[PDB]
RNA sequence: GUCUGUUAGAGUUGGUGUCCUACAAUACCCUCUCGUGAUCUAUGUGUAGGGGUGAAAGGCCCAUCGAGUCCGGCAACAGCU
RNA sequence: UUCCUCAGCACUGCUGAUCAGCUGAGGGUUAGCCGGUCCUAAGUCAUACCGCAACUCGACUAUGACGAAAUGGGAAACGGGUUAAUAUUCCCGUGCCACUAUGCAGUGAAAGUUGACGCCCUGGGGUCGAUCACGCUGGGCAUCGCCCAGUCGAACCGUCCAACUCCGUGGAAGCCGUAAUGGCAGGAAGCGGACGAACGGCGGCAUAGGGAAACGUGAUUCAACCUGGGGCCCAUGAAAAGACGAGCAUAGUGUCCGUACCGAGAACCGACACAGGUGUCCAUGGCGGCGAAAGCCAAGGCCUGUCGGGAGCAACCAACGUUAGGGAAUUCGGCAAGUUAGUCCCGUACCUUCGGAAGAAGGGAUGCCUGCUCCGGAACGGAGCAGGUCGCAGUGACUCGGAAGCUCGGACUGUCUAGUAACAACAUAGGUGACCGCAAAUCCGCAAGGACUCGUACGGUCACUGAAUCCUGCCCAGUGCAGGUAUCUGAACACCUCGUACAAGAGGACGAAGGACCUGUCAACGGCGGGGGUCUUAAGGUAGCGUAGUACCUUGCCGCAUCAGUAGCGGCUUGCAUGAAUGGAUUAACCAGAGCUUCACUGUCCCAACGUUGGGCCCGGUGAACUGUACAUUCCAGUGCGGAGUCUGGAGACACCCAGGGGGAAGCGAAGACCCUAUGGAGCUUUACUGCAGGCUGUCGCUGAGGACUCUCACUCCGGGAGGAGGACACCGA
RNA sequence: CGACCGAGUGGCUUGCUACCUCGAUGUCGGUUCCCUCCAUCCUGCCCGUGCAGAAGCGGGCAAGGGUGAGGUUGUUCGCCU
RNA sequence: AACGACCGUAUAGUACGAGAGGAACUACGGUUGGUGGCCACUGGUGUACCGGUUGUUCGAGAGAGCACGUGCCGGGUAGCC
């Protein structure tokens, strides 16, 4: 047979990649040496291309001009502060071992100094739980309890721009536009609805799969369609 | 539209030019490189054996 | 409205786009001053005519449920 | 991703008309669809053969596609003409 | 080189040729200010590093270079004249930019601004053009007195400034303002001021240039160009060079490449002087009218979509006009053709998601001439009134919907088989399930490495279903996936027994994933029967729908409709063999989608006729191809391998030529696609045979210190670094 | 009117066979246009009758001429006016 | 096939017959299908012709061109049907 549509996409052709060229700054957490005087000024609120979300320019005292990962609530001319004594303010970042018990997050280092990881979708937010001396405890937007080194920095807020799942598309050509932002093939056409060359689950005088669509994980790419590993299937029980 | 005659008539693409190394119109001005001598792919020139005959 | 889909969508989608641009396009007070002058500039970016506050909040909203939480703690 | 519209432009329902050693190895005429958008288009640029590309018809990749073209293996083998 | 000149006709030209894109010989393209050149875009290459058995192979990371001739950015030129052929290039006149030198000025100088930006609505400024009024110059017309052309003049230099913004004054508690939104004691109108636009105005330029002459003045609508206000995004609409910032005189330099011609029904691609295909700008010439529409006419181009001559010009064919009475009787089917039509007034059903349905339907009006009213600044803009008046007909041509109903399907715009399928198929928003916390899930590579990803669960991957509305029942036995697992089974290394002076070998102990076993799961593959008043194999079809695009029997039965209806619709319905996201039922709107009915219309038909244009026929010129074992004037029978112009018996038959429609040569065209055969081929499938990738797991090497545990030192990842996390695991090799 | 049983003719249906053609004899239904057969539907002339008449029923000779229009269905066939 | 067939009238409300009902030979008139020819009559055509009228160009007027091979509308001779 050919190979399958997820196959095509790891080679990284044209039709597979995202347009770079045309994406904004890679929103990470700026790198103090420490002390935590570091402090800017809110220049301009911006749109960004890669999330359909707000982001904001500051402007630093060192004169380091740069594009935040902005919590709501941030307006042009507002002071934010970035290090280990930051003020306990909205917008401002700080370790998790700083920042109280109970207060909503975003933008969440897996490792301290990666710049931020976890958290920093449209309204999302953790919530930052338990202290200790090794280990502070972090509910991520999923509902997981991740432990992380209390050096891992984070931003007090949510991400801006919460609720923008609420509204539907409406249209096709809605879709299209917010796709051609994305790193993604659309429209989707249904394996079933192909040729059995072109897919496991085609071919056939009418449209159904051939066998059951829970996939084990041992499984080769070009195989593993439909239900991956699926542990339960329906809704029902 | 027809995949013959029809389509014949966007053709005014130049790729194909005459080779500043072997002499020959076969200078991919796009790709630039040559499909007869190799120019612009290897310093040495292109060669096979199937070019002939196998016992010559 | 959503007058402007005619016929077309369904009821739900037109209800809901309604709904959500009928509050979207709502006055809004503005967090600086406090006069009811907010608008819209794109997603998730909001500004104030009269004393020109630019500032971030919802998709739809200037105020999110999550967001008036952050005051709390 | 609204309507009428041979504005420009794009498309191709019927006539199973004309042609069928053609004007043309897919043409002609009338009729018909779209015509602010998931729109049409020029030039530049990328993806290569069990591989691309595919709003999926086994469609398309230079009149070549259920595996392009060229040359070589090659004077392939056949109990068949 | 097809461009211009000259000379020709053997070739080429759908005929001819004195002509030519043909043949031969000469000639022709002139730049500081038009392009290239420079800059950067998607992206490309080269060197270095690394991989690879190896390279002309290969991903990343560095550096360098390359990547825009109409159509990205960008220092500077206008007007006139001239040649057989060039021309912002040459000549004449005027002007402008950059660099360098000199000299005066200046010490400023780099922050900043510019280059530099999406889609939709719109105001203001305003040139060319078009038109109107009037005057002048020239032409035309000849019943009048109207009609046409012209009335010119740049770059550049100087100057003027609306909008936006801001300052002072002022002091509004209701006023100010707009096409619209809007504005204000956080200071409104008004007055004053700063900054500040045109490819625009005005002056020079210019007793420059051009015209035979006059060589005008005002106006309306205003492309270009300038400048503002408003709305939209699950979409956010380039970059770099360069310029400004930051004076002036004089002088010098400004090299190199392109420049002819065609740009298409004969200069390009299509074998051709091919009815095909092929990008940009002129979108403002007049009347017309809503209009870049029709029709007609200018400027400008052409008679080369290049063979002619003759015959009331027959038959037949292509396009087409008109047909009395009937009016779909034609046909699978109204296919083909026709009908309707512009604008204004009246008026408008079921159903419906309240948007729509809808131009529903149906009815009336429509010209010209005369004098007028209203809106507006005005139009050579628009809306009406009164009187008169012609025709068969006043959207008089042209332009220009036929209408209503029932059922099926897909919700809708959209996609598709380039070249027989445009659809009910694909896509879609919407619904649903699955996997993954990121050193992730999924995917690409042999490796070095890479897509997703400038992304982080409101994410993105993998699947199914397919708008809305009401819903979506039962089954985990089999298959699949997933979790657990006392016990059973379960490879290799190490270890133990026997064997062998060693080895081969035999057996044993231990036992990972996996399997047995148990459990969960059907919006997971799929299932929802026979019997009787349970049996197979888990359950035994719930709402619904139903003779279905699914019902064999079948033209099922009843009803509607028709003279008559295997059709269509409604009801029934035991469903050969309907049914719930393998989605069920249903639905307004939409459709070149399938079926049926009515009104209107008509040469589809009864049943054909006459006419128009191009061929056909005769004449001059040009001039192929298909096909050909031989013989051949055949017919009726027979015979024959059972489908004969040729064999047999009869019959008929003087030769040749013209036009015709196609009965026969089992006519010509293609080594049958159907079917079978061959120990033929290929694409595809799977619990076919045999294997190879990939995933999981154990073991050995890397690998170290003290059946469960601690540690740091290799090794891995985070960190700029210090350092942090992890750690003998993991990665990699076997 | 006519069972059973018995003897035949045709070559329209159907079945059987595998003679002819696989380097092709173009399908069904329809349409148009021409010739023919008789096992006669009508029309001419006859015979019998359970032939009053009138209307029939059955049979003989006979192929000159005629045998039409429509509704459902692709239909041939067939049902219906 | 150059001709085939039908309806009607007189016969006759007769023959026959209880009645109901109900003929024929013959002679006439017409219809239908087929066939050959003709155009006084009716009809069609009639891009010969004459007229009306819309748009545009020739300045108006007069008189004309184009609008598919008549712009459209009205009438229409001969011939052919
Ligand atoms: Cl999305
Ligand atoms: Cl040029
Ligand atoms: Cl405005
Ligand atoms: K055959
Ligand atoms: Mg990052
Ligand atoms: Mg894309
Ligand atoms: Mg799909
Ligand atoms: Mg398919
Ligand atoms: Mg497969
Ligand atoms: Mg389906
Ligand atoms: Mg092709
Ligand atoms: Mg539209
Ligand atoms: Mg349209
Ligand atoms: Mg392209
Ligand atoms: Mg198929
Ligand atoms: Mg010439
Ligand atoms: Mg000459
Ligand atoms: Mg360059
Ligand atoms: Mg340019
Ligand atoms: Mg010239
Ligand atoms: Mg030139
Ligand atoms: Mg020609
Ligand atoms: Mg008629
Ligand atoms: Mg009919
Ligand atoms: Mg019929
Ligand atoms: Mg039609
Ligand atoms: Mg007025
Ligand atoms: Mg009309
Ligand atoms: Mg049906
Ligand atoms: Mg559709
Ligand atoms: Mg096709
Ligand atoms: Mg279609
Ligand atoms: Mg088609
Ligand atoms: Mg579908
Ligand atoms: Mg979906
Ligand atoms: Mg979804
Ligand atoms: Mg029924
Ligand atoms: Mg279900
Ligand atoms: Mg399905
Ligand atoms: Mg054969
Ligand atoms: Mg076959
Ligand atoms: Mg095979
Ligand atoms: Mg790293
Ligand atoms: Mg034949
Ligand atoms: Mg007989
Ligand atoms: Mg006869
Ligand atoms: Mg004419
Ligand atoms: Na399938
Ligand atoms: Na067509
Ligand atoms: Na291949
Ligand atoms: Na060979
Ligand atoms: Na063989
Ligand atoms: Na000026
Ligand atoms: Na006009
Ligand atoms: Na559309
Ligand atoms: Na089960
Ligand atoms: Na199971
Ligand atoms: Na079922
Ligand atoms: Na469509
Ligand atoms: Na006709
Ligand atoms: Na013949
Ligand atoms: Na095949
Ligand atoms: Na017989
Ligand atoms: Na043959
Ligand atoms: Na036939
Ligand atoms: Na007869
Ligand atoms: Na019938």
């Amino acid at each position: 047979g050919r190979r399958i549509q997820g196959q095509r996409r790891g080679r990284g052709t044209s039709t597979f990649r995202a347009p770079s060229h045309r994406y904004k700054a890679d929103l990470e957490h700026r790198k103090v040496e420490d002390g935590d005087v570091i402090a800017g000024t809110v220049v301009d609120i911006e749109h960004d291309p890669a999330r359909s979300a707000p982001v904001a320019a500051v402007e630093f005292e060192d004169g380091d001009r740069r594009l935040i990962l902005a919590p709501e609530g941030v307006g042009v001319g507002d002071e934010l502060q970035v290090g280990v004594s930051a003020e306990i303010a909205p917008g401002n970042t700080l370790p998790l071992a700083e920042i109280p018990e109970g207060v909503p997050v975003c933008n969440v280092e897996s490792s301290p100094g990666d710049g931020g990881k976890f958290a920093r979708a449209s309204g999302v937010n953790a919530q930052l739980l338990t202290h200790d001396r090794n280990v502070a405890v972090v509910k991520l937007p999923s509902g997981e309890m991740k432990r992380l080194d209390p050096q891992c920095r984070a931003t007090i807020g949510v991400v801006a721009g919460g609720g923008r799942t609420d509204k539907p598309f409406v249209k096709a050509g809605n879709k299209h536009h917010k796709m051609k932002a994305r790193g993604t093939k659309w429209p989707n056409v249904r394996g079933v609805a192909m040729n059995a060359v072109d897919h496991p689950f085609g071919g056939g005088g009418r449209q159904h799969p051939g066998k059951p669509k829970s996939i084990s994980r041992n499984a080769p790419p070009g195989r593993k369609v439909g239900d991956i590993a699926s542990k339960r299937t329906g809704r029902g029980g | 539209t027809g995949a013959g005659t029809p389509s014949q008539g966007k053709k005014n693409t130049t790729t194909h030019t005459k080779c500043r190394r072997c002499g020959e119109k076969s200078y991919h001005t796009k790709k630039k490189v040559c499909s007869s001598c190799g120019f612009g792919k290897s310093a040495k020139r292109r060669d096979y054996e199937w070019q002939s005959k196998a016992g010559e | 409205r959503s007058g402007r889909f005619g016929a077309r969508y369904g009821r739900v989608s037109r209800r809901r786009v309604a709904e959500i641009e009928s509050e979207m396009n709502e006055d809004h007070a503005c967090p600086n001053c406090g006069e009811d002058r907010v608008d819209r500039q794109g997603t998730g970016i909001w500004q104030c005519s009269y004393c020109d506050y630019k500032f971030t909040g919802g998709s739809y909203k200037p105020e999110t449920p999550g967001g008036k939480t952050v005051r709390r703690s």
